[PDB]
């Protein structure tokens, strides 16, 4: 496509170091989305300096990598899409576009195996998908309001977190006949599993507070506005990068104390991604069309 | 045959989407006026200084398309009632922005959601927009039959779905709406967009929406059961609800994605065609639904010709009048007296001669001799009468141009016939009119009608309560519109208790010191939770023996167009809980010049006495 | 093409007569509702006890025919103003009888004659009928242009026709009507049926009927001059009058017997087709004739999209705006500076970008460099602007979403352009808006427009005076409707004196302590006898040098739809005799929040000061 | 009016409390070693006929520190009384300024801004807007007297007062407008159904980033009796300086203080309240560039209509 719309929604670095980009036009005559690949991460967001590019019918609310080839997309159309890079990694081709949600698909998360996924929607439902058969295995109306975030477990394929505007955080486990479990203030907005402890996770609220939760609690006032995301570093003892609507980025330690603070962004900070190659490198995209690269003081 | 619209949250190309929606078979589109995910900031930097256009352009559609096909939608992130202060302040400015953007485009309606008990600030912000600028837009509140919390799957280990039966608790969404419109002062611009769910709630919960201003019905695709041929259909319980909404002429809305991979719209059209054909009363009253008219006073006023014409176009009432005279002739003149006895029949209040003709038809079939008198005070009707007497009737009919209470008749009558009844039976003043004509009745004469009784039933109708408010006029009491009866074909309403008899009049009146003034107390057992707005008045009359006329819904004379129910309103609505009794009092009062009614509710709470001394409403004697 | 009716006093068979009249080519019939010769008695015996029917029956015609084709007529013997007491009392009861008989039939109109100076009791009896019952009927007063006494043949030896010229005396029939409607409190249900005579009176006498509610024009057959082929035609003086009545859309009535032994109706249709084709302004304003609208306040309120659209559909005003910028570019940037000079053009109050586009078109034809700024406070228009700046304009146009009086501009401007004018020029508050944007103008910058002047002309229009009365509303001053201007396409009116300039504003304003408050006294010489009801307001503006816009009728910019005259009314009408001067005073007042006007008439008599302190009307700052 | 300023000046308690607040601020700002080296810039914003200026003078004699006064006042009629005081007694010490404190371009910044701009509902005479407009000319360490004020509300039953508000219907306006406006009244034949709770709070100076004077407060009143609710008594409390305060809250009332009576915020329709039920009220402080107003609705035990939506019945002029 000749252009990528100013609202950059998702930034995801793969294993080798390429950058995945999801963006939508949330204003203007056309409300559509686009998927882009940047083998040169420092080129981004230059539409001409890209490796691969594609345009979706509707906006991109969220996305994730399906290994190193495919991309799972949560669209405003109510459909879940899968787009796999070709043999040369220059074209992006659609495999499935399944409209199962009666409203905007807001969050997406791939389950440990890599063959299954969990979609969270504004239609209140949660769906567990089989990527190979291209069908939904199960549909769960456990929440009362819109689903804000779904976070599949790092190591358990039947475990995944959920949080909604109904003030609930649910711990899932498909093995139980009543799979959800309420864990616990202000509305939950972001969910991040700890990559070393499959029993600890962090959640960020609408009042800017980020909190530490052990399944069997610690809190800090990071931002002045809603916490849009929480992403852990690839480090053996990770750092936590907290995105926000107050246009700032912060990197916190194990006790939730602030180390980094970046005001580089002039609009909402949507996604963050740490470099597989340089663990002191964090990339943050935003609604101001910036692809800012950060050097975390380690 | 059905006004329908498509609900979407994804309109990438506004012109393409509309084209596809219209080609599908719709009439309008519910789409967001701003991108649903585009959260905006109005307080802190630098997100407040967000450059570029804030949404797509008004030029993309013509003024007619914007005014007839686009129902706007409030952005889902706008939470004016948030517990977070910054989110409230942000959502206040954000809400006004989208409402003023929809007013700017002249959109016919704008959707706002009610999905929680506390929508106080939402109401405040809406009330403040309604009082800001030159409006006209309708505001449809999207409110579910069943709360999303009460329809969740029982899949939370430590939060199970409470399996207990809570009658009032199952009606929580109605209180969400009730409280919201009370805060907004029953604005005629705020209507209900009722969201129908997958499994219908208990019928009491559904009945709670009777008499509410439902302008739209939201049917989500997920409620459609797929049939044998793979096409979407609805349960017989859901179908019955659709048939109740079709009487209220709501606009059907189809929301959500296609799950029968339009057909949903075609199923609605099939349902619309499979409804029973409208009867004579139903096809006549169409157009008059919940339209408040003034009760006629034929005594005080001379009825127009076109008015007499419509009262004459009621075959049922004239065939019932004929057979009542037919039976009275036989029961008074035995076959041996066939030509020896001439009965003195006086049609008191003759109009343009329909009762006189019925009296004639009743003498041909009863084969007895009759001498007619057609008394009438309206001199204009008397012209029609005197031209009938010349061209057809002759010496048999003696036209009398006078008030029946003044007339000094030549001889006494065997049968006095009259049609002096209003929707509340005695509201056109028949008790006074026939009392004044009682002296010239034989000491064994028959009055037709011989008896009439009024009925009352308490009702809930915020639609009618709002309609009575709209009747405020200058140079009078600002509240007078609530202290007067209205003739109205009640339609968008709920009757909270069965009709009970109110006032009864008999003719002739042999009671020592009869007196037409009345005082009646009625106790109405209410089996539902509700809001009382008025009392429907109805009537029943005994013309002769088993020949009767009725407007009581449960005994209604079929095909009888001549009357609609009366509505006796109250200044302030009254909350009634299930099990409570509504106790009303009604008075029939009078002086030598006027006759009026007064009424007060005395349970579950007292009301003010309405129309004390006929200050708002009198009937002229 | 012309609504016409036949007047008759002889209808032997009502159905036959109507059939013949319709076959002739008419649309309605003026016929008596009682036999014209049938004098009736209501006081003494035995004529009061007159038996039999009093007239023909209502059954002879359908309700639609009675409501659409029959204009009733008062019986010629009914003389409520007789010097004989018995004839007065008799005619009172007799008059009510025929009016109530016409109300009974729902007749669309009823004719009553004015053929003498004293019609006091006639008016009393009519006023009393208007307040009795449920009406709707129109009352057309048959009044002649020339009194029958002033058009008699000079054939009486001892009573010659006074050969002297009496200017006011020739207008006696207008005072017959004027006094009659004053007695009846300017009832909107009383209109004029003006009877045209054989020889037209002086033009001043004809002009006396301007601004009067003429609903019908009575052309008697005897006024038709027979032509060569033997067909009826009218003089060129009579034809001109017909063409003036066709603008008022009156119903032509043909009375009297056939003297060209229809053709009269066909001649009217021929005349109707031979009128000049309506221009763009005339065809646009049709529908808005004498319809009172509220003056827009684009400062206080955000204009709707469909409103900006109509203001953009005025080619003349945008071609005049372009050429004003075209000339200012040339007069500021000489051909040697063609690409060295970039002019800072700021469109203050940009709307949906029509001036910005005109500024662009004016740079292509003037071939000079321009740097645009599109300032706009209405955020909804700003959306249209920002989508234009993205899709077409680019870096040249810098969209500014702010109030021009708040904006802290990056650099000063060479040319400030604006379209902030109302029908009374300064009524949308341009003086305050451009004053607040004056600091950021270069010490040699040009404002477009550079000057504007309001105009006022006194008017007579009982039609418009009655329309302003109808604007009374509850919860406010009962007289507030007379203390506020109205935008209206004045039509059924008479302008009693030519427009004079009122208030003048210049931009930029280099006066030491300028001040936008005003006080102006205007003296209007009145050459006719009349009744003053208001003051038409108009405007003129100098965009640049000889490029101007105008709504002053005598200098009107052709094809300019963007504005209609303003109407400044007065609470009480003021009689003005020929030779008298109407002296008006107008103030432009203000505080930090509001701007308003006040006005009082001080000659021939004083009026009350209208809108003192903006109690009825303010313009929001 | 002059006779109005006179009655507001005949309140010794409030002026002795104003004096001691200035007395303590002079000492806490100018140490005895700086006694004659430091002159404090005292600006009496909204000076009236000079009672605060005199209290500011009395507070300098007892605190023995040097002060330079400014008496700002927009009412030109009071300014006449001020200019005649400045001539006959005050002199060069008091600099009379005839202007609106929000327009005034002061010669130098102030050490202490003093004001008496409070109504019975504290912020109802528009002190938040008046002192905000005079905040730029305050030293980055200056003291405002008063430094804080809080309004209070308590639900009430009074059919006598409900009937009195009905009697206020007037022609040429909303027949119900009389119920959508506050009234100053010495409540007497009444019953207070729940203890006063704080409503709106204002602080001076205002260092909050994007402060905003608009408000929205929800109060829950536990009702221990069966009753009929007709209105809400409004009261106020203010912190002039540290422990020097003024109050019209009945339970903390400053004794002998005549200067204010409670405000009454009525409701169109009375509301039955049973014992054990909670009365939940909502109050808003709204505004635009021209007007400031309040809105209020009862949301429990039942909803009421929103009173005074958009200042249709009552606005306070800015
Ligand atoms: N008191 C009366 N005397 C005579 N006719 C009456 C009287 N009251 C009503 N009517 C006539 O009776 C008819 C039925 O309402 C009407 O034609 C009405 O005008
Ligand atoms: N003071 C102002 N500042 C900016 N734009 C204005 C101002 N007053 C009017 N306008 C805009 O100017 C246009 C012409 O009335 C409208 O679009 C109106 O909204
Ligand atoms: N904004 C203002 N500027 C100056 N004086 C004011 C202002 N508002 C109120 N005042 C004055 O303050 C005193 C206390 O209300 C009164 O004398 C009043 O006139």
């Amino acid at each position: 496509p000749a252009c990528m719309e100013r609202q950059l929604e998702a930034a995801r670095y793969r294993s080798d170091g390429a950058l995945l980009l999801g963006a939508s036009s949330l204003s203007g005559r056309c409300w559509a989305g686009s998927l882009w690949l940047f083998k040169d991460p420092c080129a981004a967001p230059n539409e001409g300096f890209c490796s691969a590019g594609v345009q979706t019918e509707a906006g991109v609310a969220d996305l994730t990598w399906v290994g190193e080839r495919g991309i799972l997309v949560a669209s405003d159309s109510g459909a879940v899409e899968l787009w796999e890079l070709d043999e040369n990694e220059t074209l992006i081709v659609s495999k499935f576009c399944k409209y199962e949600h009666d409203d905007i698909v807001s969050t997406v998360s791939v389950l440990s195996s890599g063959t299954q996924a969990v979609s969270g929607s504004k239609d209140i439902c949660i769906k567990v998908w089989d990527l190979a058969q291209q069908v939904v295995l199960s549909s769960y109306r456990a929440h009362a309001a819109q689903v804000t975030c779904v976070a599949a477990s790092p190591h358990k394929d039947s475990v995944f977190l959920s949080c909604s505007e109904d003030n609930r955080i649910l711990l899932w486990d498909t093995r139980c006949p009543k799979p959800a479990s309420q864990i616990g203030g202000y509305l939950p907005t972001s969910l991040a599993w700890h990559p070393q402890q499959s029993e600890v996770f962090v959640f960020g609220d609408e009042n800017g507070t980020v909190s530490l939760v052990d399944t069997k609690v610690l809190s800090s006032a990071v931002h002045s506005q809603c916490v849009t995301g929480l992403v852990f570093s690839p480090h053996s003892v990770p750092f936590l990068a907290s995105l926000s609507e107050d246009c700032s980025l912060a990197v916190l330690d194990s006790s939730l104390s602030e180390l980094f603070r970046s005001q580089a962004h002039r609009d909402f900070v949507r996604d963050a991604t740490w470099s597989p190659l340089n663990h002191s490198l964090l990339t943050t995209v935003g609604w101001d069309h910036q692809v800012v690269h950060h050097v975390v003081p380690t | 045959r059905v006004s329908s619209g498509r609900d979407l949250n994804c309109v990438p190309e506004i012109a393409d989407t509309l084209g596809a929606v219209a080609k599908q078979g719709f009439d309008f589109l519910c789409m967001p006026v701003f991108h649903p995910r585009f959260k905006r900031e109005f307080i802190q930097e630098p997100a407040k200084n967000r450059p570029g256009p804030q949404t797509r352009s008004d030029l993309l559609l013509s003024g007619r398309d914007w005014n007839t096909l686009i129902v706007g939608k409030l952005s889902p992130w706008i939470r004016p009632d948030s517990k977070v202060e910054k989110i409230r302040r942000n959502s206040e400015a954000a809400m006004l922005q989208e409402l003023n953007f929809g007013a700017y485009l002249g959109l016919p309606a704008f959707l706002l959601p009610l999905n929680q008990e506390d929508n106080t600030n939402l109401a405040r912000v809406l009330t403040n927009h309604i009082h800001t600028g030159h409006h006209s837009s309708m505001f449809w509140m999207r409110v579910p039959l069943v709360a999303p919390e009460d329809l969740r799957d029982d899949i939370i280990e430590n939060a199970p779905t409470t399996h207990t039966e809570e009658y009032s608790g199952e009606e929580k969404t109605w209180m969400w709406w009730h409280n919201f419109r009370t805060l907004c002062d029953y604005s005629k611009r705020i209507a209900v967009a009722l969201e129908i769910g997958a499994d219908l709630p208990s019928n009491h919960v559904i009945d709670r929406w009777l008499g509410e201003p439902i302008k739209a019905a939201i049917l989500p695709t997920s409620i459609f059961l797929t049939n044998k041929k793979g096409f979407p259909v609805l349960s017989k319980m859901h179908q019955r609800l659709i048939f109740r909404l079709l009487k209220l002429e709501v606009q059907f809305i189809i929301t959500g994605t296609n799950h029968h991979s339009c057909s949903y719209l075609q199923y609605l059209e099939y349902l619309s065609q499979n409804r029973p054909p409208p009867n004579a009363y139903e096809l006549f009253a169409k157009g008059y639904e919940d339209y408040l008219q003034s009760p006629l006073q034929p005594l005080m006023d001379n009825l127009e010709s076109q008015t007499y014409e419509v009262f004459e176009k009621d075959p049922i009432k004239y065939s019932q009048y004929q057979q009542a005279i037919y039976k009275c002739l036989l029961d008074r003149v035995p076959e041996e007296e066939k030509d020896t006895n001439v009965q003195v029949l006086m049609v008191l209040g003759a109009g343009r001669g329909p009762l006189v003709n019925a009296s004639l038809r009743a003498a041909k079939q009863a084969d007895r001799r009759i001498k007619l008198y057609a008394v009438e005070k309206n001199p204009n009707a008397v012209v029609t009468l005197e031209n009938w007497q010349f061209e057809e009737w002759g010496s048999q009919v003696t036209v009398v141009s006078s008030d029946m209470r003044e007339w000094v008749a030549p001889e006494k009558a065997d049968i006095i016939v009259s049609e002096l009844l209003g929707s509340f039976a005695d509201n056109e003043l028949s008790p006074e009119c026939l009392d004044g004509a009682q002296h010239f009745l034989k000491d064994d004469g028959v009055s037709i009608p011989g008896e009439y009784t009024s009925f009352l039933a308490p009702i809930s109708s915020s639609k009618l309560y709002n309609e009575v408010r709209a009747c405020r006029e200058k140079d009078r009491d600002p509240e007078a519109q609530f202290e007067m009866p209205y003739v109205v074909r009640l339609h968008n309403f709920h009757q909270l208790s069965a009709p009970q008899p109110c006032f009864t009049f008999s003719h002739p009146n042999r009671d020592p010191m009869i007196d037409n003034n009345r005082y009646c107390t009625l106790e109405f057992p209410v089996e539902v939770n509700t809001v009382l707005h008025g009392f429907a008045g109805y009537f029943e009359t005994v013309l002769y023996q088993d020949i009767t006329l009725s407007i009581r819904p449960e005994t209604h004379s079929p095909g009888m167009f001549s009357w609609f129910p009366i509505l006796f309103p109250i200044k302030q609505p009254i909350t009634v809980r299930e099990g409570q009794t509504i106790c009303v009092r009604f008075w029939r009062c009078s002086n030598s010049k006027k006759v009026w009614y007064e009424w007060a509710v005395t349970a579950p709470v007292c009301s003010a006495i309405h129309n004390p001394t006929g200050r708002s409403y009198t009937i002229g004697l």
